[PDB]
């Protein structure tokens, strides 16, 4: 089987910066059936590049690609926002067709400070036994950041669970969603609860509270 | 227009038998070429299965972790292709896609879940999150549901904008994930913001009202 080598996995670059993604085969590969797929979150994979240089109706033109035998590469011509996303190459050549292992190309932004939020337990959640409390970190720049927890001013760092989106389309910034867990006694026991971001790069930083 | 409607996927247990359908409409389906493609966490993009057209010979490839499980047949009187899979692994699990091939232009469905697991369909418990500026977020919280996935819309796909609905992460064996949506201090709780919480294999849909505190 044609195995299909796509490095590197992450890749980023400035708004209008030429970008060059590459597709290693394993052996040969016949131009014709050599393709390229974008994918954004919440969508299947779209035909990008067909034919090894080839462009289907809708794919911008900046978009191109090259290569022969066992080397291939799509290029952007100026990386733009909406180009963010993941390209997989694919080989239909020999059988089995397989697909590489894909690459996230991210774009380059300003700096942005996360806006925070944080919600109590519903009394819903409450009714049945459980208490989560909520802290978005939404829309801000770079991906690294971090989430700290205090309950009555004592630090927390158990019961937290993290979930990244990808980065966004249209201004480019990435979202995080923190929970703490609880058991509706301990959440009882307590009324000051407060979800802190901090940036390690940055001293002053970005602090939500409610009480019970 | 091009169409490809998936359907048959849901939670199977481990060596059970399911079938997939995908329905073609807006192109000439005996002339295409049909394959499955698989998107699973783990096990990345691969290709499952293609049949081709009565014309090319009608010859079946399969990849080779179903070959003898899986079966792609096609229907061109019903412009349907098929994958009937038996005894299922837990490896089989994720996102179908069912594509069409005509000349080298290739199309793909939205793609349809399938989860190979011994653990029982669970529905989701829906919570409000409201908070306790010029801008005020909202969001929902879906707890303690199997399989994926969950789908989330504001006020019936209206409120489009400023909406970040995260990854599923697993506790306890099941998946919670948070969606939250962004608004103007000007439209609530003067009018009204409700979350859409779909979860399929269920059968469920909560239309949770956020109201303030």
């Amino acid at each position: 089987q044609i195995v299909l080598t796509q490095s590197p996995a992450i890749m980023s670059a400035f708004p209008g910066e030429r970008v060059t993604l590459t597709c290693s085969a394993s052996s040969s590969v016949r131009s014709s059936y050599l393709c390229w797929y974008q994918q954004k979150p919440g969508s299947s994979p779209k035909l990008w590049i067909y034919s090894t240089s080839k462009l289907p109706s809708g794919v911008p033109a900046r978009f191109s690609g090259s290569g022969s035998g066992t080397s291939y590469s799509l290029t952007i011509s100026s990386m733009e926002a909406e180009d963010a996303a993941s390209y997989f190459c694919h080989q239909w050549s020999s059988y089995p067709r397989t697909f590489g292992g894909g690459t996230k190309l991210e774009i380059k932004r300003a700096d942005a400070a996360p806006t925070v939020s944080i919600f109590p337990p519903s009394s819903e959640q409450l009714t049945s036994g459980g208490a989560s409390v909520v802290c978005f970190l939404n829309n801000f720049y770079p991906k690294d950041i971090n989430v700290k927890w205090k309950i009555d001013g004592s630090e927390r760092q158990n019961g937290v669970l993290n979930s990244w989106t990808d980065q966004d389309s249209k201004d480019s910034t990435y979202s995080m969603s923190s929970t703490l867990t609880l058991t509706k006694d301990e959440y009882e026991r307590h009324n000051s609860y407060t979800c802190e971001a901090t940036h390690k790069t940055s001293t002053s930083p970005i602090v939500k509270s409610f009480n019970r | 227009e091009v169409k490809l409607e998936e359907s048959g996927g849901g939670l199977v247990q481990p060596g059970g038998s399911m079938k997939l359908s995908c329905v073609a409409s807006g192109f000439i389906f005996s002339d295409a070429w049909m394959d499955w493609v698989r998107q699973s966490p783990e096990r990345g993009l691969e290709w499952v299965a293609e049949i081709r057209s009565k014309a090319n010979g009608l010859a079946p490839y399969y990849a080779e972790s179903v070959k003898g499980r899986f079966t792609i047949s096609r229907d061109d009187s019903k412009s349907s292709v098929y994958l009937q899979m038996n005894n299922l692994r837990s490896e089989d699990t994720g996102i179908y896609y069912c594509t069409s091939t005509l000349y080298y232009f290739d199309y793909w469905g939205q793609g349809t879940t399938l989860t190979v697991s011994s653990a029982k369909t669970t529905p989701p418990s829906v919570y409000p999150l409201a908070p306790g500026n010029s801008m005020v977020t909202l969001g929902c919280l879906v707890k303690g549901y199997f399989p994926e996935p969950v789908t989330v819309t504001w006020n019936s796909g209206s409120l489009s904008s400023g909406v970040h609905t995260f990854p599923a992460v697993l506790q306890s064996d099941l998946y919670t994930l948070s969606s939250s949506v962004t608004v103007p201090s000007s439209t609530w709780p003067s009018e009204t913001v409700t979350c859409n919480v779909a979860h399929p294999a269920s059968s469920t849909k909560v239309d949770k009202k956020i109201v303030p505190r």
